[PDB]
C-alpha cells in the first residue's frame, strides 16, 4: 500500500504499518492463557463417557441449568434505574465488534 | 449426517444428553441439536486447535457497510451519481424508508407467517432478523447516514459522488464512536473501574496489539442476564396500543412482517423509550421464556440458552475459574467457607457445590455472573478486569481515532463534540418527546420528558471546501 | 495421563497435569512479538526485487559480512581468564534444547 | 529439485546473492545454496507460517538418551537381564567403550578419506560426529553412565533391569543439571544480572509455561564470536605431541577416523583443558577462518557463516533492533549521535548507519554481538537478559527438578550437594590433570594443574535397598 493514504480500506489492511495483516478480519482468534482439552489437541471434555476431569466426573450442562438458573416468573423485580436502550446499544455493539462462523 | 434430523454421535456433530427426570421432556432418547465451530486447520495433529473471526476488531461502524468488497459493491446504489445506499420498493413506511430485500435458498423467515409472504432483509451482517428491534435500529442508522449525505452534497456543488460518499461514512463512524464511549462506557463498570483502567488519552501508539481476545467473547454473553419476556406499544399520547398491547415472547423471533405490514418502526421506539430493564439477584438469573420457548416456531423442539453457552463454553476450551481469578490477581477460594464467604451465601455455596464437586471446574460464565454486584455498576469484580484491558487496548490501536492529530481540526473536533443519541430520533422520525440528559438512564414519565424543539443541532460550515 | 507416575516419560508428555501437550515433542514454537513478512503471512523479505523497508531498501547478507566482519587475523588477542571448556559446554547445551528441522 | 546444483529461485529455495568485487567468488553468476525452514501448516492460506521443535526442552540428559520411541528402543541392549547400552563391537580405544556405528544412505563421513572406509558415528542427535570433542564428550558421558549403572546393580542383587536403567538415568539427569547450572550460570551474565534476574528456589509452580521461542534460538548463537583457528594436542606428560601436534580447523570437518585409527580419544581432551579462549574486541569480532573455508571438502563452494546466520534471521521473521530494545525497558536510539552515545564508540556507529538506512533495521545478532560487553561478564546488557528471562522460564516449570520436594530424601540431598567435573575426568579415564574450582577459569600450567588424589568421592551408601 501507497506512503500517502487519507480514508480508511474495506478489508482493513495496512492499519499497523509495521504488520499490515493485523486483525484485517478472516484471523484466528489470539490466547491470553493456553488451551486445554481431554485428548490434548483436538477432543473436549465430556466426549468419551467414564472420562474424568481433575479427579472427578463431569457435569451435565441441562441438569446445572435446572438446579440453579429455574426461578419461578411470577416473581419479576424491575429495575428502576435503566431502560430497554441498554440491552439494545450492548446487543448493537457486541454485533458491531466479532461473529463466529459454523459449518453449514 | 443432517443434524438437523438426526442424534448420532459422528463428527462434526455434538448433541446435548437429557439428565432423567427433565421438567418438560420425560423421554430419555431425545436429543438437542448442536453444532462444532470451524477448525482453522483441517486435518493437522500437530498444532493446537483454533477459531476464526470473520469482522474488523475495530468499532468503525462495520455493521452497516459490511466487512467485504463484494458485500459492500452490492449493496451501494450505482443507478445515478449522487452516492446513496439502497432501498426497498415494494413498501413503505410512511413514506420515510425502508431496507432493502434479500434472496436466500432456504430462508426461515417465510415460516412463521406463510399468508405474509414475507422475504428477510439485506444489511451488513446475517443476524439482523431476529427481533424487530435491531431492524429499526440499522433503518434509523441508515436514514442517518442519508440525510447526512444529502446535506453534505447539498453544501458544495463542485464535489463528485464518491467523495461524499466516504466522508459520510467517516462522519458516521466518529459519531458513533463517541456516543458509544462517552456514553455508554461510564454507566456499566463504574467510577473506580474508570479511574484504575481507563486513564485520559495521551498519545497514539504503533506496538499495542489490537486483536480481539478468544474470552472475551463469553463475557459479553452476561447481556443476556436481562430480557423481559413482553413486548410493548404506545401510541403519541403515551397509552399503551389498542389492539396487541402486550405481545409475549417466542412468537416475534424471526418476524419480518411485523415491521411492514403492522405500522413501522416508530411506535417499537416509542415502547423502548419508555420501559424499565431487569435487576440481577442471586436468586432470579434466567427469564423463564427465552429459557423453555426459544426458536420453538422454526424448529421441532425448543433449545435453552444457559446450556448452549456452557455447552459453547466446553467447545472452545478455556480454562476453569479459579485461574481466571488468579488471572487478574484476586485471590483463590479452596473450601467451601471461603467460596460462601466470598460470595457471601452460603446456601448459593452448597448448591454449587454438591454439582461441581470443586471451584476449580466451575465454568466461566456460571462464575461470572453468580458474582455480587458492584455499587453503581452492573457487573462482578472479574467480569470489569476482563473487559476494562480489552477496551483499553482496543482504545490505543486505531490510527484512525477521532482525536488524533492530522485527522480533524480544531473547529471540527469543537462542533463535533456536542453530538448526543437523542436529537437523531426527532430528525430523522416522527417523535418530538425523548429523554432529557441520558437515554440510558431517565425512564420516568412524564418526569424526564421534554419537547423536541428544546435541542441543538449540529452545523457543517467548516466542511465547505473553496 | 495416569493418577500415578515415578519416573520420566520417554517423550516428554503428561509433564503437566492440566496441559499434557505443553513442552512434548513435535510441536510448534512460541511466539513473543508479532511476526512480519513482506506480504504478511508467508512472503520473506527481499523476494521481490525493487521492493523497501520501512522505506529504505535492504543491504545483502553477504555485503554485510564482508564489510564489518572482516578482521586480520595476526592480531589476535588470547583471554587470559576463561578456558576451551566453553565451546563443548554450550555445545552440548543448544544440542540438547532445541533443533530446528530442514526439508531434504 | 536440487537446490545444490541449481539456482532457480522457486520454493522452498532461496538462494543467497554477492556483491561486486568479492575478493574469494569473483564470478557475481554464483550461489550459495539454502534452504527454507519446514513450515508447520502445509497450504493454508489462513494463518502465519510458524516452524516446529523436535527435542524436549526439559534439560534431562535428552542428548543420549533420544526423544522417539523407535530410537530409544533401538539404543538400549535386550539381550542382557543387565540392562546396560550397547556399544561398538569392531573397534577399540585401548579403553572400555565407544560409540555404536551407523548405516545411512548418504554418509559424508566416507568421503573424507577414500582409503580409511571410517563411517560416521550415531547418537541422540543427527549432528554428533561433526565436531570431534563432541563426539569425546558423548563417548564419556556414555561411559560414566555404564559405570553407575554397573555399580549399581552391585549395590542390590534382587532388582530387574527396568529399575537399574531408569535409577541411573535419573542420576545422570539431575547431576547434569546441578553441574551445568551451578558452574555455567555465574560465568556468563555476572553477579549483579543473576542477583537481579534469578531469584532462589521456592517451590514448584504448574501456572508458568516452559515453552521455546524463536528469539531465544536466535540469541544464544553468541559462542560463533570465540572461535579458535587451530587443534592442538599434548601427551602423558605436559608438551606438545609428534608427529602433528597443531592442524587447521579447516580439514577436520566430518572427520572421525582421526578419532579412531590415531589418538585415542585421551590427547584430545588433555589438549582441551589446558588452552585459552579468544577475547572478544569491537574490531575483532569473528574469526576469518570460518568465513571463508567452511565445509571446504563436502561441497563446491565453501559458506560464510555471519551471512548465513543472517540470512536464516531474516528468514525466521523476526523484528528490527529497536523493538527488542523497547522489549526489555531500555532507552531506544534514534540518531546517529544517539547511537555513537550509546554503543560508546563512534567507528563502529557510523559503519552501522552508512551500511543501513535507520537504527530500526539493524539485525538482532549484530545488534547484540557489537554491544560492548559487561563486567566480569561475556554479555552485552541485552542477550543477558533474553538469556536470563529465558532459563528462569525454563527452570521453574518441571516438575521433576532435583530440589523439588518428594523427589530425593534429606541424606541424598546432603550427599549429593559435592559432585564436580573434574572427578568425573580423573575417574571415567586416565587424566591425572584437573584444575580446583571452575575448570572455565584455570587455564595454566603448572600453576593451576594437581593430581587427583587430593579430591573426594561420590558415595551411594545411601541408595541401598534393605
Ligand atoms: C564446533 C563448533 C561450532 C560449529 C561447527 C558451528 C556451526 C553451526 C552451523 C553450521 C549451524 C547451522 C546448522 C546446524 O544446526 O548445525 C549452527 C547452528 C547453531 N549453533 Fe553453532 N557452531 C559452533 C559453535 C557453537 C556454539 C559455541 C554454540 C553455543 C554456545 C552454538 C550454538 C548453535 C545453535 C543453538 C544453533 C541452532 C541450530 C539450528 O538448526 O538452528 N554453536 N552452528
Ligand atoms: C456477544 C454475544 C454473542 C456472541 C455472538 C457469536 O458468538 O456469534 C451472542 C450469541 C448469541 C447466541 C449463540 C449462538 C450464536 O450466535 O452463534 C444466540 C442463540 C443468541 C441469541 C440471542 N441474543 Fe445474543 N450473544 C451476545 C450478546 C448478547 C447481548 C449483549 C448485550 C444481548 C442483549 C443479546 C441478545 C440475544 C437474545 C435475547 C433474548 C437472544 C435469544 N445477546 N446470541
Ligand atoms: C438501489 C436503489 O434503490 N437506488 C435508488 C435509486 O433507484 C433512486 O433513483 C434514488 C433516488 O434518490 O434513490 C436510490
Ligand atoms: C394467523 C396470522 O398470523 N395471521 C396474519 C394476519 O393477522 C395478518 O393480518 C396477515 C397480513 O398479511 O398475515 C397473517
Ligand atoms: C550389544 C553389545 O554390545 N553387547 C555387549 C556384549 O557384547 C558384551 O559381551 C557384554 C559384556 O557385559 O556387554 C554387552
Ligand atoms: C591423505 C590422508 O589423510 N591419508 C591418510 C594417512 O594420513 C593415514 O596415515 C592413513 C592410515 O591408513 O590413511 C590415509
Ligand atoms: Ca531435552
Ligand atoms: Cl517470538
Amino acid at each position: 500500500c501507497p506512503e500517502q493514504d487519507k480514508y480508511r480500506t474495506i478489508t482493513g489492511m495496512c492499519n499497523n504499518r509495521r504488520s499490515p495483516t493485523l486483525g484485517a478480519s478472516n484471523r484466528a482468534f489470539v490466547r491470553w492463557l493456553p488451551a486445554e482439552y481431554e485428548d490434548g489437541f483436538s477432543l473436549p471434555y465430556g466426549w468419551t463417557p467414564g472420562v474424568k476431569r481433575n479427579g472427578f466426573p463431569v457435569a451435565l450442562a441441562r441438569a446445572v441449568s435446572n438446579e440453579i438458573v429455574r426461578f419461578p416468573t411470577d416473581q419479576l423485580t424491575p429495575d428502576q434505574e435503566r431502560s430497554l436502550m441498554f440491552m439494545q446499544w450492548g446487543q448493537l455493539l457486541d454485533h458491531d465488534l466479532d461473529f463466529t462462523p459454523e459449518p453449514a | 449426517v443432517n443434524c438437523e434430523t438426526s442424534c448420532v454421535q459422528q463428527p462434526p456433530c455434538f448433541p446435548l444428553k437429557i439428565p432423567p427426570n427433565d421438567p418438560r421432556i420425560k423421554n430419555q432418547a431425545d436429543c438437542i441439536p448442536f453444532f462444532r465451530s470451524c477448525p482453522a486447520c483441517p486435518g493437522s495433529n500437530i498444532t493446537i486447535r483454533n477459531q476464526i473471526n470473520a469482522l474488523t476488531s475495530f468499532v468503525d461502524a462495520s455493521m452497516v457497510y459490511g466487512s467485504e468488497e463484494p458485500l459492500a459493491r452490492n449493496l451501494r446504489n450505482m443507478s445515478n451519481q449522487l452516492g446513496l445506499l439502497a432501498v426497498n420498493q415494494r413498501f413503505q413506511d410512511n413514506g420515510r424508508a425502508l431496507l432493502p430485500f434479500d434472496n436466500l435458498h432456504d430462508d426461515p423467515c417465510l415460516l412463521t407467517n406463510r399468508s405474509a409472504r414475507i422475504p428477510c432483509f439485506l444489511a451488513g451482517d446475517t443476524r439482523s432478523s431476529e427481533m424487530p428491534e435491531l431492524t429499526s435500529m440499522h433503518t434509523l442508522l441508515l436514514r442517518e447516514h442519508n440525510r447526512l449525505a444529502t446535506e453534505l452534497k447539498s453544501l458544495n456543488p463542485r464535489w463528485d459522488g464518491e467523495r461524499l460518499y466516504q466522508e459520510a461514512r467517516k462522519i458516521v463512524g466518529a459519531m458513533v464512536q463517541i456516543i458509544t464511549y462517552r456514553d455508554y462506557l461510564p454507566l456499566v463498570l463504574g467510577p473506580t473501574a474508570m479511574r484504575k483502567y481507563l486513564p485520559t488519552y495521551r498519545s497514539y501508539n504503533d506496538s499495542v496489539d489490537p486483536r480481539i481476545a478468544n474470552v472475551f467473547t463469553n463475557a459479553f454473553r452476561y447481556g443476556h442476564t436481562l430480557i423481559q419476556p413482553f413486548m410493548f406499544r404506545l401510541d403519541n399520547r403515551y397509552q399503551p396500543m389498542e389492539p396487541n398491547p402486550r405481545v409475549p415472547l417466542s412468537r416475534v423471533f424471526f418476524a419480518s412482517w411485523r415491521v411492514v405490514l403492522e405500522g413501522g418502526i416508530d411506535p417499537i421506539l416509542r415502547g423502548l423509550m419508555a420501559t424499565p430493564a431487569k435487576l440481577n439477584r442471586q436468586n432470579q438469573i434466567a427469564v423463564d421464556e427465552i429459557r423453555e420457548r426459544l426458536f420453538e416456531q422454526v424448529m421441532r423442539i425448543g433449545l435453552d440458552l444457559p446450556a448452549l453457552n456452557m455447552q459453547r463454553s466446553r467447545d472452545h476450551g478455556l480454562p476453569g475459574y479459579n485461574a481466571w481469578r488468579r488471572f487478574c490477581g484476586l485471590p483463590q477460594p479452596e473450601t467451601v467457607g471461603q467460596l460462601g464467604t466470598v460470595l457471601r451465601n452460603l446456601k448459593l455455596a452448597r448448591k454449587l457445590m454438591e454439582q461441581y464437586g470443586t471451584p476449580n471446574n466451575i465454568d466461566i460464565w456460571m462464575g461470572g455472573v453468580s458474582e455480587p454486584l458492584k455499587r453503581k455498576g452492573r457487573v462482578g469484580p472479574l467480569l470489569a478486569c476482563i473487559i476494562g484491558t480489552q477496551f483499553r487496548k482496543l482504545r490505543d490501536g486505531d490510527r484512525f481515532w477521532w482525536e488524533n492529530e492530522g485527522v480533524f481540526s480544531m473547529q471540527q473536533r469543537q462542533a463535533l463534540a456536542q453530538i448526543s443519541l437523542p436529537r437523531i430520533i426527532c430528525d430523522n422520525t416522527g417523535i418530538t418527546t425523548v429523554s432529557k440528559n441520558n437515554i440510558f438512564m431517565s425512564n420516568s414519565y412524564p418526569r424526564d420528558f421534554v419537547n423536541c424543539s428544546t435541542l441543538p443541532a449540529l452545523n457543517l460550515a467548516s466542511w465547505r471546501e473553496a
